[PDB]
């Protein structure tokens, strides 16, 4: 159960990505794409949950990975 | 597809399997990354030429489809498979 | 050319954005080729239309017209399905004499495409500050 | 912003052409700001005009460019004008529109003007089939 | 003078407030310099406009006009983007004869600026109690 | 509030001038409350008038000041009036407006009347460029 | 260009005094830009107006300096007299920049020559 | 004064070329003194006319520079176009020398300021 | 995890400041400015959370620090 | 910027590095504070002259840019850096 909290932008956009590439989710309609590990989204707290070093990044639908979260080990 | 690049041994070079021009414009879908061994990766260049703001001007990237390079480090596509490339 | 899917990269305010437009066919009544984004609720779709008009007895001048339209959706209070709140249009019209060579038309097209990226235009369109 | 010299680069079909535009003031009757070619006679010059409006409904932004073809006069010393090449752009935004929507529209138009569809339907005048 | 960013301090009901106004250029059609607050959604911006009118054949009297406008935003039920609910205006008009010296105009300006802080005006504007 | 004597301080360009205003009653035909200079003849006095309104749409507040220039008459003993200096202020508020919004508008106007832009466009009549 | 404060220097009969002009807005009806001094009463104040026209191109500049006395009867000062100057250029639409710069620099050099400082200052007709 | 050869210097867009005028006699009917260049054909030649009037006193200066091409059909060169300037001062009979010198020196300093070298050379209207 | 609860005024205004200066947040759009220590905001309870004597103060965007909360040690 | 003031040793004086007039009016951005060693700091004067309500009239502050004083205690700017000044 790995969490990633995004703050500083509207959470509804910017598909959230996980890299050790593992998977991605969209905070709208909850579309998922996997490469054993599931992902969920929380609207109120704007947090991405990773069920099981892991990095958390956000990007547009076809754009580059802009900001990378810290690892958890 | 698979992405390969030069060994750990300036001008690096990353090469993909098939073409990377996916847009109707002449825009590639490659990104360059770097990381201090104790920090998260940092985006250096996107669209293979744009040189994102916040980076020194010494990092100049160029290249057409399947043939990319970086002058004075991961190469990553961000369109379909989001796979990286092992290298120094 | 032939209507195909048009993928536009490096767009948006920050330059990190893509827009995929699927073809929707050429209208035979008025000769307007339509491109639309892949979605449901046909009232919430991006639209792009291009058309060329041959010189008739009344016009006697070639005309190329490009129109783009972007609607925005918002789920209002006490409502279930999203509606359309705002519309954003952009209309481009070209005029070329029958004796206009290819170089002139290409020059006009590329001049417009480069003007739409100068700081004057980005300030006058993004921030609506008049050129003073 | 401010009326400065605009140096457009990579113009033309071959991709290597430059146009330098100098300011020509703002018309006080309708607020249209003008730009013109650098070293051209005022009767044979490339012109660019921009102007924004305010509601009194929607904000209207209009850009007009104009390019005459100056043939060398056979007998006279003053080259006349044979043809005109016009191009007009008209944006329209609601007063509640954010900056991202307008920037998206502008960049979408700028990217469309470089796709194969438009470079084929403008350079060769072949309608899309 | 020259249009620059205008930072106003010690404003508001409690006197602990600041308002930064960015220039937006002089309209050449009617000679009205506009100042606006830094924001998006151009319908939700504070506006300040000043203008001076030279004596024409019909007026023959100098006029200085200052207008400020403050809109308020409220996200209504069943709606996504904020709209505008109320508008607050204030219109100031000065008139000066061609032979009016600098001392008279400065006296009028400072007299108005000091009247807008007397208890009578704060009670008549904040609480809308007529002067009785 | 109440019509009392209003002693304005730090008036004038030099910043050291005082004006003392005495009440002059309320006009029963339109509700305008008047204030006038302390020791001036009723034909050579500085006047201030305030009045608020009520909907019957929006609450309207209006402040008017008037300053005549009394030249010393060359021949006669009664100094006449040569010039008038007017200034009018008009606030407008919706019936749902809170006190903070109206106080903010009033203090914003009072702070604007002291910025360099207005002290240059009112004292010297130079429009902002 | 755009109206800004203009500070002419070295002007005068002896060449010591300086004059500072302040922009006062373009007139929308006819597009006549205006510049005026800063000091004196608005009716006793030197002013300059320049208005570039559009079609032949016409550039017209007007300057007037009013001089005021203090009448014995009244306290207010009145315009006793004022001196005008009316410069108007006229160019063809095919004229280049080098032709228009020659006329302006030539006129600006005649006014500093003994021909015209003895025909305007002392009013001696040239013969 | 009396008409003599006038050698303006430092004139031009860049400030290098010089122009020499030669007197060509006062017209008796209206007293319009004339000055003209020396070089080119009499019909293709820059000329200057100054005429001080008498009563309000009027000083009026006119300059015109004609530019000529060589037509293909004919050997003679024809006046293709010419650019005019028309400066006219107006003074009252009670004006002193210091008032008239101020106007001439002020006008001669406006023409060398960025306000008017961007409104005549590049023809940008001032706003 | 240090909390600061504000009561007596509309919470949406008045950037909240922390002083041992450490940082500030805005309860609208969650803008942050730091001088290792992150801050979050809670709309419902009108509480400011400080992740790691610490003082909690509120002020306008460019105004003075009006009211100071008590320390935690 | 850095803010300095007089030592622990009436009329105190606080001096900043650069100017503090940031407004179009003639308003400074200095605040004065005091604290009992077991209580939170209390705002005494803001805008360098206003003397917030709730304080005795003996605390009279004055001063133009870079030169501020308090007559009969931290000095703090509240515009850009929000830094304090060590002193008695």
């Amino acid at each position: 159960k790995l969490s990633c909290k995004a703050s500083g932008y509207t959470f509804t956009t910017h598909w959230m990505h996980w890299v050790q590439w593992v998977g991605r989710i969209d905070p709208n309609s909850g579309n998922t794409n996997y490469n054993k590990a599931t992902l969920t989204v929380d609207k109120s707290s704007s947090t991405v949950y990773m069920r099981l070093v892991y990095f958390c990044a956000r990007a547009y639908d076809y754009g580059p990975f802009d900001y990378w979260g810290q690892g958890t080990t | 597809i698979v992405m390969s690049q030069s060994p750990s041994s300036v001008s690096m070079s990353c090469k993909s399997s098939q073409s990377l021009l996916y847009s109707s414009n002449q825009k590639n879908y490659l990104a360059w990354f770097q990381q201090k061994p104790g920090q998260s990766p940092k985006l250096l260049i996107y669209w293979a030429s744009t040189r994102e703001s916040g980076v020194p001007d010494r990092f100049t990237g160029s290249g057409s489809g399947t043939d990319f390079t970086l002058t004075i480090y991961y190469c990553h596509q961000y369109y379909s498979y989001y796979t990286f490339g092992g290298g120094t | 050319a032939k209507l195909e899917t048009v993928t536009l990269g490096n767009i948006g305010k920050d330059g990190k954005q893509t827009l995929v437009l699927n073809p929707r066919g050429v209208n035979p009544t008025n000769g307007v080729a339509s491109l639309s984004q892949a979605g449901a609720v046909p009232a919430l779709e991006k639209r792009v239309t291009v058309s060329v008009s041959q010189p008739s007895r009344n016009r006697k001048n070639y005309k190329v017209q490009v129109k783009i339209q972007n609607p925005t959706a918002c789920t209002a209070n006490g409502s279930c399905d999203p509606s359309v709140t705002r519309q954003a249009y952009a209309d481009v019209t070209f005029s070329f004499t029958q004796y206009s060579t290819d170089e002139e038309r290409a020059f006009v097209r590329t001049e417009l495409a480069a003007l739409l990226a100068s700081p004057l235009l980005i300030d006058a369109i993004d921030q609506l500050n008049p050129a003073y």
